[PDB]
């Protein structure tokens, strides 16, 4: 639908004369709703269930990662998040880089603080590593599921008028999907900008901003870890050990 | 006296590690379509806990300029610039602006009002 | 006499926070710390708990000495506390947190601080990054990798309406809050410096990259 | 001849108040001021004085104005009026003022359609910014005229009901109402 | 409890409910119609206030900017 | 109620004016307005 | 100097630092109703360019 | 003569900038205090009224400029930005400005 607007000055009888089409303004208030937003990642995360499922990957993922004989299902589960973001990014490639090894860590001797699953050449096939203990503690730690994070009156309106997934379950999921999304933004600096610029990367994060709005902001969907801005609490306090009598000329990053 | 010093103390926090706090990304709206009047009295309540801010005025008198030689060049500046595109702009412009916030805030437009709010042409035609 | 049910309920609670076992963030007060220390000196299971997080007044007095059947017995001890995994590291978060917490004054205001002084080697992140590097190339792969992404509606329909009753919010809170946990315990346990710039970064360039 | 009378009565009264934004010691041109969130002070200047120009406008006697104005610079979505991107009103005797920053700054950074020695010159796009902001600082200075002349009351039922402005407008002040540039031009949306 | 009950009848049960926690929309939903239709109410009769209000309100005060008091 | 009344009367000191106050502390739930207007709610519509 | 200033304050400080990398906004982010305003500019009344031999 | 014309805009605008240069209350030519490193309150009042100067120019409704800028004078190469010599931008609301002086002083 169409609707026309008409400007007249008093000087005459001309008229000018603007067209606006309605589906503009129907995006924008869609793309305002809370419900749809919240439908677009519940969505997303139950399409990861899917693909999971249909890979036989019913087991909760705590159990998966906690089993330490069977590496092939560890395995598999990491390809196929891996898989699962790279055709969120790159909605045209179904199947994910065709060869690649994996390497699992059962210690905090060869273990990396913050980076549970790292990218390696191995001069002749791409090699992951993946941090079993360090998931398992991810999905083991206790979740608060009863604390509310901030509509009572369409409630009291409405008072005076099957697998078996609970919320530590896909909360679990969550964790994982976001964990494997961070791996595969360093992944994606990897492949796209050499070895250097991934080691660049592992140390100062703040190059993603630069190595990735140059091409995916404007041709991919949005990021998981972007449906919040999250906050570490008290920041400003604990960052005042490090302060700088500052004069920030390419503030890349707001 | 020392049992309320003891109440007092044992209601003091204890130091707790950080946690990851959300901040809501864009102001989403509900689900139910809301209208001009019960979106203002929600956005009255909401102004009403911002902090205002004290503007001081060098002086009382308006402001004004009677400077001939810089308003007749003004004037010729703006000279060959059409009243009807200029006016068409702005009130296009306030238009766009005025839907797109209607439609972001989940909110129904009264085209009768707008239309409405224009009508002080014929008021001064008329009279 | 004294309640033990509510001070071991103060006590489970406050351990689960110490012992970064929990996401729950509920404002503890002085008289939660009096109730986990009561609770831990009167149950007879608990002593070894009690004389471990006691001996955190002074800095200068360190861990008492437990021979191995002793350490299996208090981290059983704890098991049984928590009701769950739980190792030696637990242990050293826990004693670090109540000693913190113990030499810290009475104040009004809950002070927010970063795990610290838990597990010689001082590092940073780079050398880390070095050194575990090899030993993860000196460990060969087990898998070889040498991909169906269903849209059966009906079946995404029943994945919604499991989900549909989950507070999103809540999940992604419980998400972010569990990989920030992991990420400084596995900073301090490895002794390396936690840059917060770095990860505060992380959320600000996903702030960056969805206005875009 | 009239028709270019009445366009030049137009044109004089924007040219008078691009002098009188000039003398008012801007250092940036309006939109530039708006999209500085940092300095909310010179904000609350140019609409506080696009006010007092247009309150001279409306009533030639009065000459002076009041030199206090509390306002609030909005930022957020949840705190915005749609449709009132300034609003003016008074309570205990204090004017109040409410400006919507991105509001104002998606109105004045809109793609408009285009169809001596010192260097002066003035752009199309900043004159018909200005023309903007002056006819909206003048709206939201009717409903605060609504709310002198007629109550608290009219002015909430104003703000939602704008056929106040042709009922409450009598025809003995359509002499003063015509001095507004907002009486110059007639906006109506017709459904196609 | 009739204003209560007028407001649901024509208004919606969304209103009414909206109504019993927040008695200010009172003012909205009966001038419209009833202030210029009907009698006055018996309420009306007297000015009611309570004694010392704003000493007992204190407890909640805001640093407010009101630009739509439809409720003096 | 007159519990709670000639509690807050003794513990109050001695002063030139008259306190006015609101009822409190009477009757472990600390609810709302809406909350309680759901539940009992429904608990209004069990009766018939 | 003065041009990087203005492209911060037009389009913020993200188009400021990649207009400090790719100098091409110069010419995408000078619109023409805006071309008599940067006429002004001495630097518009020259060209230099480059040329491989 | 439509080039003349040009060429006396090009002209009266470099001699107007002499003179704002002239009245700015200079003790030594250009180079020379961009050789002077002991002095910066100079040359940043230089930038600064060169800055103000081309704002006026590009906004010609625009006659005053804020009172107040953070600069900092480069000294070493490895605070320098290569092709640069002078970068403005501001942060809560506050002139940010950065001067490459051995940069300038080899090129003038």
């Amino acid at each position: 639908n169409k609707v026309r607007t008409v400007t007249e000055i008093v000087n005459s009888d001309e008229k000018i004369q603007k067209t606006y089409e309605l589906a503009e303004f129907d995006l924008k208030n869609l793309s305002s709703l809370e419900s749809y937003e919240t439908l677009k990642i519940k969505l997303a995360l139950s399409k990861y269930m899917a693909m999971l499922s249909t890979l036989e990957m019913t087991q909760p993922l705590l159990e998966i990662f906690r089993n330490k004989a069977d590496t092939r299902q560890i395995a598999a589960v990491v390809f196929s998040t891996l898989a699962f973001i790279h055709n969120r990014f790159h909605p045209l490639v179904t199947n994910f880089t065709n060869k690649m090894e994996f390497v699992v860590t059962e210690t905090n001797d060869t273990s990396i603080p913050g980076e549970p699953i790292l990218f390696t050449e191995n001069e002749g096939v791409l090699l992951c590593s993946v941090d079993r203990p360090s998931i398992v503690k991810m999905l083991s730690r206790e979740f608060d599921t009863e604390a509310l994070v901030n509509n009572c009156n369409v409630r009291i309106a409405k008072t005076f008028g099957d697998f078996s997934i609970t919320e530590v379950e896909a909360t679990q999921y969550l964790t994982l999907l976001l964990t494997v999304e961070h791996a595969y933004l360093h992944y994606y600096i990897f492949k796209n900008y050499g070895v250097f610029e991934y080691c660049k990367s592992l140390t100062d994060h703040s190059l993603f901003t630069n190595k990735l709005r140059s091409t995916m902001s404007t041709k991919t969907s949005n990021l998981l870890l972007s449906k919040f801005k999250f906050t570490i609490e008290d920041f400003d306090k604990i960052n005042s050990n490090s302060v700088t009598s500052g004069f920030n000329i390419y503030n890349f990053n707001k | 006296i020392m049992r309320s010093s003891f109440a007092r103390c044992f209601n003091s926090p204890i130091m707790r590690y950080a946690k990851i706090v959300l901040l809501q990304n864009v102001a989403l709206q509900r689900d139910k379509r809301t209208t001009l009047e019960e979106l203002l009295i929600e956005r009255g309540e909401k102004i009403q806990m911002l902090q205002p801010q004290q503007y001081i005025n060098s002086g009382t008198e308006i402001p004004f300029c009677d400077d001939a030689e810089f308003l007749n060049r003004l004037l010729k500046h703006i000279d060959p610039y059409p009243l009807s595109r200029m006016y068409y702009n702005a009130a296009n412009t306030m238009f766009y602006t005025t839907m797109e916030n209607y439609a972001v805030s989940n909110c129904k437009f009264n085209i009768e009002d707008y239309n409405n709010i224009f009508k002080v042409m014929e008021n001064i035609r008329k009279h | 006499l004294i309640n033990m049910r509510r001070y071991r309920n103060a006590a489970r609670k406050l351990i689960h926070h110490y012992s970064l076992n929990s996401t729950s963030s509920t404002e503890y007060k002085i008289s939660d710390v009096v109730m986990t220390m009561i609770f831990l000196l009167r149950s007879e299971k608990y002593h070894s708990l009690f004389k471990l997080l006691e001996t955190t007044f002074d800095d200068y007095t360190c861990r008492p000495q437990m021979t191995q059947v002793q350490t299996d017995t208090l981290l059983d001890a704890v098991r049984s506390l928590l009701e769950m995994t739980i190792d030696l590291t637990t242990v050293d978060i826990m004693r670090s947190s109540f000693a913190r917490c113990f030499n810290s004054p009475i104040m009004r205001y809950a002070k927010i601080v970063l795990l610290q002084n838990v597990a010689d080697k001082r590092t940073t992140l780079e050398e880390l990054l070095i050194e575990r590097g090899e030993k993860i190339q000196m460990l060969q792969p087990q898998q070889y990798i040498n991909i169906p992404f269903c849209d059966d509606a009906e079946f995404l329909n029943r994945l919604l309406k499991h989900i549909d009753p989950y507070p999103l919010s809540r999940m992604y809170y419980n998400a972010a809050n569990t990989m920030f946990y992991t990420t400084m315990e596995n900073y301090a346990v490895s002794n390396c410096k936690f840059n917060i710039e770095d990860y505060n970064n992380i959320f600000k360039v996903m702030e960056n990259i969805r206005k875009h």
